[PDB]
């Protein structure tokens, strides 16, 4: 949470990234989300909902893998898919 | 000494694969399994089958030759 707060406020520095954030916010959300609302949504995050959302999006999901280079020892899809869950939960 | 990472030198080769949860385990099993099996058996039947055919002929001939070897010769007990 502290790293995310630092990332958001330090990214919103200078006229160019602020204008960039305004353009993306009006195109995507339809409104400019202020930093106080971002801080509220950050401080409502705790450990339980983080592991709930991570289990919703990471656990037992089929990934997309893209490799380039000497990638022979890069494991194939069964090993990565089996590494996407634990037998001990 | 011989593991993944140092097996072969491969350049410019792209592989595409999908998840087993994304695709069927039996994609057109019968409709493409039957012609593939027919193609394999017609490419190998002339090399495989005729030795076993002549084994069957030799087996039947040997069994029937043993059976008529145990048969009584009618030429004996004809003089008296
Ligand atoms: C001249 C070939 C003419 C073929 C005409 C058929 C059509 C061909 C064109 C259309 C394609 C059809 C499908 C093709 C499938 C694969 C190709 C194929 O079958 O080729 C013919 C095959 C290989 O030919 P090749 O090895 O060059 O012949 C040398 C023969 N010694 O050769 C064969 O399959 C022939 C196998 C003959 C085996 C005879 C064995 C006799 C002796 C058996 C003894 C067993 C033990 C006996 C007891 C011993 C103790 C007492």
């Amino acid at each position: 949470k502290n790293i995310l707060r630092n990332a958001l406020v330090s990214h919103l520095d200078g006229t160019t990234p602020v204008c960039e954030d305004i353009g993306r916010s009006l195109l995507t959300y339809g409104r400019r989300i202020p930093l106080a609302e971002w801080e509220s949504r950050i401080q409502e995050v705790d450990a339980q909902m983080l592991r709930d959302i991570c289990s919703k999006y990471f656990y037992d999901q089929c990934p997309a893998v893209a490799g380039y280079g000497p990638i022979e020892q890069l494991p194939d899809y069964n090993r990565i898919r089996s590494g996407m869950f634990w037998l001990r939960f | 000494g011989r593991e993944f990472g140092n097996l072969a030198r491969i350049r410019h080769v792209i592989s595409y694969s999908l998840s087993p949860f994304e695709q069927r385990a039996f994609p057109s099993y019968f409709s493409k399994g039957i012609p593939n099996v027919l193609r394999r058996t017609r490419e190998r039947i002339l090399r495989v089958a005729p030795p076993f055919v002549v084994v069957y002929l030799i087996y039947t001939w040997g069994n029937q030759e043993f059976e008529q070897s145990k048969r009584k010769n009618p030429a004996m007990y004809e003089n008296d």
